């Protein structure tokens, strides 16, 4: 039903949409804190060998 | 407590056991051990409540406690075939929150 | 014990054990109306209690000092009192009732306010009248009751003693705890012993029906009545409501603390928001788990049209990040000495981490708790209190930034600093788009105009004849009718033939006042105007319709709070306090009146509008030039609707309550029952918060957080707003919740942005959201218990109340609140049967001849109330979802029906003759006997009779319809339609009905509109009493045309629909797998889901549905004129007698001759009705694929239905579709088996009743 | 309005309702071509001071231009299998001319 | 036998001329989203081809 | 549940109905293939997700 | 007793209701 | 085929329901 029956706004500019929307994602920064789990998961498994 | 009693609600409403084994069917092993016209057996509790129902005539329909317990039957067995409700979980488990 | 010895069977036949029949029915309602109050206090010492239910009582309520030092005399002899603790201690005191007494002359220990303080009162005197003024204020108070006090508790007893039930669909007893847990019946029983004492007659006070009775016990105080009424309020609550012991309790202590402050209602009045603020507005502050709905906006942001999306889970994201309620909470529980309510109140809130039924359901019971009393002042209080307030603007409109005058308005300058000219462009722009349109001028557009406000609730012309009496022109009298002077169609009728320069100065006259109690507020003082007033108001109405309709367009209601209250989807909560007071000459109305006199100037420039002339006033508008500018219309009647708005309001205030007060005195407040109220200021609130986020916003911040958020926000897409409040909606970004921090600064700004121009925006940011008094967390809704009290009905005169079949008539309504609301079914509609018995028997007085009253049990379930088990049935079998009817009548007994039928031969009433109902039985000598035909039609007689009628001479008569037919009918084209289509109809289409709505009726209906209220003494009433006593008497053979026609047919219900909606998320409060039927009932078929105001607009056929007549009628007479035959012409006459152009008419009748109508209106050739009990509930989806003829065995044929005559399929689907309602369990889907005559015989039996409605 | 009282032709009120009765259908099928101009089209007379507001404006063209309201369009761009979007199509290709 | 098959027909090919949307979304803006949302999400992509 | 903040592609099950009442069926014949198709594609719990 | 499934008619012996 | 009459019975031990015949008690 979701494949037969989509529609979109009347009247939308997907840049304008997408830089409204996509923001407050890269506002956030988390991403950034896991590669420092990643470092200390590798030192542990290398000093456990 | 209040939660004590909305989860034994929860449990009568949503807990008849037609729950679901991975078995061969045995003539022994069978829900409808004794069907109360004719001493059938038919493996689930709404094709045994559909069995002493159907050997009732349809003019003399009324309503009473197993009519409703039936329906309830299979909208609690069609609800747990929905597979959303399957496989869901409203908390985490230590796995997935990590 | 002594209880049980004669309601033996009836406490059992109430509980599913025996049948309900109608002997142990009577045999009990003999027993209702034989009782006394020591038969009643007898009970309530005789229960004996657990000590869960006892606490300490302080010994301050009993002893309360002399009331002589509450009150005072103002300069102008105005009674009013004084004030000890702030301005709003305005209110009843709380003490000394017993001095001021006169015993009654039979009634020995029962007594009286004193005659002779009346008379010392009416002579002058500063006690007296300062006596008399808190005696009637108190009587005042101790009435707002429903029926009598004992009654309600009494019903309690009854229905309550049969213990714990046994639930059908869960299979085990509940744990509602029994009658000797309750807090409220204790400390009832407690206060009544205590304020009795040596006394042998054992009731606190007594209710006629004028006014109380008091007893004379030296330790009475006056807060005895309201608090008698909330403490049965919690214990009619708690059996039902499912409420534990401690929040009841923590009720209780609040309402005793009550007592014990120096005044009652004013402590209700302040502590009215303990329990939301501590449990709701501070719920659960971080969580783990649960569901919410995903619901999902249809993208036309006009429509509100909304998707069910499915549930999704929770997490920690969307724990509460609202601010902190703490600090606030513990102040306003230690101003008053409540901590340790507050305390419990927070520590038992702190422990719920988890979205479910459980939290819901405490949410619920904390907000039941609120005392439900009507808080009640004196009307010089509420008029020297509320009307004395006026608004600040620190900011005005400088005074360079105005033009010189046009008449009397000035026009706001285009080079303006100032923030009004916002307002000064939205308003012109509307008024000239307005005025542009050629719907402004139809001739029917205006008759709706002029028919719209003349409304029966039309009162003060009360100085206006005398003013107009003053100004010298001549008013006919109309002397000999029975009409009453005060109406405004009467008022109308005298302005019929006049110019509008001699009503010109008819403006400035005064009105009297209107008031009405509220639950926890101020009593509302609504308010009328005079017809020229209201008349000379047009432009100011139709620019705001315009406006709320067209161009901004909040909204002209649960599924959008149950959108806004989503948890990712934050909402604010915009009131505003005084938006009557806040809006004056000095910013608002100066340029709303400045706009529209400039914007309608272009499109109507030299043509009148109805009754009101052109003119001229000259101008000096351009500091060089001054010259005499032609005025149109609509200019004209801003001209003279500006005077008045510039003068400011003055009010007739006469209250019966206080003997020696009367006065006038100015206001500057905008008036609450005007034509051009609520849409105004929807209006006002839309434009100020669009300019506000277009412009002031950005002008005064600095954070790019917050400029980014207002920058996304708009009217449009986000803000929803109805009369002064309205909430906003902030969606949910990519990253989750929009950060709390920049949404309190900007918060904070809005409250800047009131303070500046004179509002005062009240703003709660809690994560919930309140929408016209619905209260929503989470998605979920609650309903609010306190809002809607059992006991207390509102009362403002102090005239007698209504006879006996109204008192009856409000209880259906008091079942209804029931089922809107969430209650235990298993107690509450038992309630409603020992109640709904007990109300039955009423001892008529009539002179030397004993005559009884009592309707039988069918009447009360031909209203709405289901029963329990039907001739041998299952115990607990019947839903309340049923109709209300014949539907609902046929669909319950066909469910029974076989069983029905076999029982009628237990105890044999056997016949030959074979029925395709029935068969081997008779029917006449069970029903007859049992009354279900007698009750059947004597539930069907009119309630509320009245006919008065005094002998109009028909000179004068003809007179005032001729004049009423002048005023509403101004142009001689609609005469022309209307008898032409008089002329049409009876010629083609008179004869199969004998009954036309036409505009005509609407003269005679208003005549008599005005004699709806004369409420005459004696002699109509004893017409009553003959014809129930004729209507009881008799001895019908069987039922109506309508539902032996329904009795052919029959169905099969089987398979059990799949579920709309998840079983575990909490939608409701109230509803969860402990409610059984309406819980299980809400999952089977799902919510609502749709606006359900456009919905029901669609259906109805009229061009824009004003008539000023019952639109369910035309739409009616359209279509049972087109089932039955009845060529074209008739429809078109038909729709002419309501008036059109005799071209749309003609072309609508040849529409409705021949197009499909949608299954719900086809209702009205039947007089079906949706009853209000499915309108949470969905029902479109049920009717469209759930309910469908031609079934799985294959065609029978009685199951064929012609091309022609196709409207049975749309009945029938009203009936399966009852059918399925009224069983408990799951929404079954039901298929159409054999109808016994076929389609043949039913569409020839249904055209022979159409042939006489 | 000034042509209002010049012009002599008026609305005749049953053309429309008085034709479609010569051509008529099974009543057996659920759509209808005739019913369908009738609430696809509404006389009412106010159609009439709008037909003659398009009929001055030819005198002025170089300052007005008269054109059609979006609203008259079928929302969607239309469809051949609607005959609603067909009357449409008709309604349009009837009024664009003037 | 005849009318049912028409019905059919013209029930199949108008399902088959709907107006719908989603077909062209799938086809050229989800996998822009898809490639935007991807980096900032905790678990990354593991596919097999 | 991120992926429906960002998408402007809506469900609308209005359109599938609205273009279904464009098709011509006999109050005669027992088999209605369009209203069984309203009667099919409302899914289970009316999830979309 | 036996009853009939039309009508709703109950009888006493099979035959009656046949 | 049809069997239940008009019996003279009533009272089952739990749920405290009286009804019409035996065969629908039991
Ligand atoms: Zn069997
Ligand atoms: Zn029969």
């Amino acid at each position: 039903v979701a494949l037969l029956s989509g529609k979109y706004p009347p009247d939308l500019v997907t840049n304008v949409w997408y830089a409204d929307a996509i923001y407050p994602m890269y506002a956030d920064t988390e991403v950034f804190s896991n590669l420092q789990r990643d470092v200390i998961t590798c030192e542990a498994v290398q000093t456990l060998v | 407590p209040m939660s004590t009693r909305i989860a034994e609600a929860t449990s009568a409403i949503v807990s008849k056991h037609p729950a679901r084994v991975g078995l061969p069917p045995t003539a022994s092993s069978g829900h409808g051990y004794q069907c109360h016209v004719c001493s059938a057996v038919l493996f689930s509790p709404l094709d045994l409540d559909a069995h002493v129902a159907s050997h009732g005539l349809h003019g003399n329909m009324t309503l009473t406690s197993s009519e409703i317990q039936r329906h309830i039957t299979e909208f609690i067995s069609s609800w747990q075939n929905h597979p959303i409700v399957q496989v869901s979980a409203d908390v985490e488990n230590r796995k997935t929150a990590q | 014990s002594m209880i049980l010895t004669q309601f033996g069977p009836f406490i059992e036949s109430i509980s599913g054990i025996t049948d309900q029949s109608n002997d142990v029915f009577e045999n009990a309602a003999k027993a209702f109306s034989m009782f006394t109050r020591s038969d009643v206090y007898k009970a309530l010492d005789e229960i004996p209690f657990s000590e869960d239910a006892m606490l300490p009582i302080p010994p301050t309520i009993y002893t309360k000092p002399s009331h002589d030092s509450y009150y005072y005399i103002d300069a102008l002899n105005r009674v009013r009192r004084k004030t000890y603790q702030g301005p709003d201690d305005v209110y009843v005191p709380n003490c000394s009732i017993v001095e001021l007494l006169e015993p009654h002359e039979t009634l020995t220990s029962y007594g009286r306010l004193s005659e002779a303080i009346e008379n010392r009162a009416k002579d002058g005197d500063s006690q007296a009248r300062i006596a008399t003024t808190y005696g009637r204020i108190a009587e005042s108070q101790a009435r707002q009751i429903k029926a009598p006090l004992e009654k309600f508790v009494l019903a309690l007893l009854v229905a309550e003693a049969g213990g714990s039930l046994y639930d059908p669909v869960l299979q085990k007893y509940d744990e509602i705890p029994g009658l000797s847990h309750n807090c409220p019946l204790w400390c009832f029983r407690e206060i009544c012993r205590h304020i009795s004492g040596p006394l042998p007659d054992r009731a606190p006070y007594l209710y006629l029906s004028a006014g109380v009775f008091w007893l004379m016990s030296p330790r009475m105080t006056s807060a005895i009545p309201p608090l008698l009424s909330d403490l049965v309020n919690l214990a009619i609550l708690q059996q039902t409501a499912g409420l534990d012991p401690s929040l009841v309790r923590l009720g209780v202590q609040i309402c005793l603390h009550a007592a014990a402050s120096s005044s009652y209602a004013w402590f209700i009045l302040k502590t009215k928001s303990i329990f939301p603020q501590n449990t709701l507005h501070s719920m659960y502050e971080s969580l783990e788990g649960g569901y919410c709905p995903n619901l999902e906006w249809l993208e036309p942001r006009s429509d509100y049209k909304f998707m069910y999306m499915g549930a999704m889970p929770l997490s920690t994201k969307y724990a509460r990040s609202a601010p902190s309620n703490d600090k606030k909470a513990r102040e306003l529980g230690e101003k008053y000495g409540l901590s340790s309510v507050v305390s419990e109140l927070r520590r038992r809130t702190k422990t719920y981490s988890k979205h479910d039924f459980t939290s819901v359901r405490y949410i619920r019971d904390a907000m039941a708790c609120t005392s439900g009393i009507f808080l009640v002042r004196t009307p010089t209080e509420t008029v020297l209190q509320e009307y004395t307030q006026s608004p600040e603007i620190k900011v005005p409109i400088p005074q360079k930034d105005w033009t010189g005058p046009i008449g009397e308005i000035r026009i706001l300058k285009d080079t303006t600093s100032s923030i009004a000219r916002y307002l000064y462009r939205t308003w012109y722009l509307a008024a000239a788009r307005m005025a542009a349109q050629p719907r402004t001028w139809d001739p029917l557009f205006q008759a709706i105009m002029r028919s719209q406000y003349v409304t029966a609730r039309g009162g003060s012309g009360a100085t206006l004849r005398e003013s107009l009496y003053a100004i010298n022109v001549s008013l006919p009298d109309f002397k000999g009718l029975p009409v009453k002077a005060a109406t405004k169609i009467f008022q109308a009728a005298q302005l019929a033939n006049l110019p509008f320069s001699h009503t010109s100065v008819a403006i400035l006259a005064d009105t009297s006042m209107g008031l009405r109690n509220q639950v926890q507020r101020r009593p509302r003082s609504i308010m009328p105007l005079n017809v020229p007033q209201q008349q000379v108001s047009a432009p100011h109405t139709l620019t705001a319709d315009y406006i709320n309709y067209h161009m901004n367009l909040s909204t002209t209601v649960i599924p959008l709070g149950v959108y806004a209250s989503s948890p990712p989807n934050q909402s604010i909560n915009i009131d505003i306090s005084a938006c009557d007071a806040s809006i004056t000459w000095d910013f608002f109305l100066s340029v709303i009146m400045a706009a529209i006199h400039e914007g309608v100037a272009s499109s109507s420039i030299g043509k009148p509008f109805m009754g009101v002339p052109a003119s001229i006033v000259n101008d000096e508008s351009v500091v060089g030039v001054r010259a005499a500018r032609p005025i149109s219309g609509m200019q004209n009647m801003i001209q003279h609707l500006s005077k008045l708005y510039k003068r400011g309001f003055s009010y007739r205030v006469n209250d019966s309550f206080s003997p020696g007060n009367d006065f006038t005195h100015m206001t500057t407040t905008f008036p609450s029952g005007s034509t051009a109220t609520s849409t105004e200021h929807t209006a006002n609130n839309s434009t100020m918060m669009e300019t506000f986020l277009t412009v002031w916003g950005p002008e005064h911040t600095d954070d790019p957080d917050v400029l980014r958020l207002m920058k996304s926000l708009t009217i449009q897409r986000n803000y929803v707003c109805q009369g002064d409040d309205g909430l906003m909606i902030i969606d949910g970004n990519t990253a989750g919740k929009v950060n709390s921090e920049t949404i309190q600064k900007m918060l904070e700004l809005i409250s800047k942005y009131g303070e500046e121009f004179g509002w005062k925006y009240d703003i709660a940011y809690d994560g919930t959201a309140e929408y016209l008094k619905l209260y929503f967390i989470f998605g979920c809704r609650i309903p609010n218990l306190s809002r809607h009290p059992i006991v207390g009905k509102e009362r403002a005169n102090s005239s007698a109340e209504e006879p006996w079949p109204a008192i009856l008539d409000q209880i259906m309504g008091i079942f209804f609140n029931g089922v809107h609301d969430g209650l235990q079914w298993q107690r509450w509609i038992r309630y409603s049967w020992a109640l709904c018995c007990a109300f039955s028997r009423q001892r008529t007085m009539t002179g030397e001849s004993v005559g009884y009253l009592q309707y039988p049990m069918w009447s009360f379930v031909y209203w709405g109330l289901p029963l329990v088990k039907v001739f041998g049935s299952d115990p607990w079998i019947f839903s309340w979802y049923m109709p209300t009817g014949d539907l609902g009548m046929y669909s319950w007994i066909s469910l029974i029906r076989p069983l029905m039928t076999r029982w009628m031969v237990a105890n044999g009433y056997v016949t030959d003759k074979c029925s395709p109902v029935f068969g081997n039985a008779d029917y006449r000598k069970c029903f007859n006997e049992l009354k279900l035909y007698q009750g059947y039609y004597m539930a069907q007689l009119p309630r509320n009779p009245k006919k008065s009628g005094r002998a109009a001479p028909r000179e004068v008569r003809e007179q005032f319809t001729q004049a009423l037919s002048d005023y509403l009918m101004q142009n001689p084209e609609l005469k022309s339609r209307v008898l032409r289509g008089r002329s049409e109809w009876e010629k083609y289409g008179a004869g199969i009905i004998h009954n036309p709505p036409s505009l005509f009726d609407v003269p005679h209906k208003w005549y008599q509109g005005a004699q709806e209220a004369a409420t005459a003494t004696r002699e109509e009433l004893a017409e009553m009493d003959e014809t129930l006593m004729r209507a009881r008497k008799h001895s019908y053979s069987s039922f109506s045309k309508l539902l032996e026609a329904y009795l052919l047919v029959k169905w099969r219900m089987c398979e059990a629909r799949e579920p709309s909606v998840d079983l575990r998320l909490p939608l409701c409060a109230g509803i969860d797998p402990l409610n059984s039927d309406p819980f299980l009932k809400m999952v089977s078929v799902g919510p609502m889901l749709q606006s359900t105001r456009k919905y029901f607009a669609q259906t109805l056929f009229m061009a824009k549905t004003v008539s000023g007549l019952d639109v369910n009628a035309i739409d009616s007479a359209l279509l049972r004129l087109r089932t039955l035959g009845a060529d074209k012409k008739a429809l078109t006459a038909q729709l002419l007698m309501v008036g059109l152009q005799e071209s749309e008419a003609d072309a609508l009748a040849g529409k409705i001759m021949l197009q499909d109508v949608n299954t719900v209106q086809l209702a009205r050739v039947v007089n079906l009705a949706v009853p209000d009990t499915w309108m949470s509930l969905d029902f479109d989806t049920m009717f469209k694929h759930h309910v469908k003829l031609l079934p799985k065995d294959g065609r029978h044929l009685n199951t064929d239905i012609p091309p022609r005559m196709g409207w049975l399929r749309a009945i029938l689907r009203f009936l399966g579709a009852g059918m399925a309602m009224t069983a408990t369990g799951v929404a079954v889907d039901i298929y159409l088996e054999d109808i016994h005559g076929g389609g043949r015989s039913l569409g020839q039996r249904f055209m022979t009743w159409m042939r006489q409605e | 309005v000034l042509l209002q009282r010049i012009s002599p032709l008026q609305i005749d009120p049953t053309i429309i309702s008085n034709t479609m009765s010569t051509v008529s259908e099974s009543t057996t099928q659920t759509l209808s071509p005739a019913s369908s101009i009738l609430g696809k089209l509404r006389p009412s007379n106010s159609d009439f001071s709008s037909f003659r507001v398009a009929l001055a404006g030819w005198l002025y063209n170089g300052v007005v231009t008269t054109v059609i309201d979006d609203s008259s369009y079928p929302k969607d761009g239309g469809s051949v299998t609607s005959l609603e979007n067909l009357w449409d199509f008709f309604i349009l290709a009837l009024a664009l001319p003037l | 036998t005849q009318s049912l098959v028409s019905s059919m027909r013209g029930t199949l090919g108008k399902l088959k001329l709907i107006k719908s949307m989603t077909p062209m979304y799938l086809q050229q803006l989800a996998p822009v989203e898809l490639a935007v949302i991807a980096p900032m999400l905790p678990f990354p992509p593991f596919q097999v081809p």
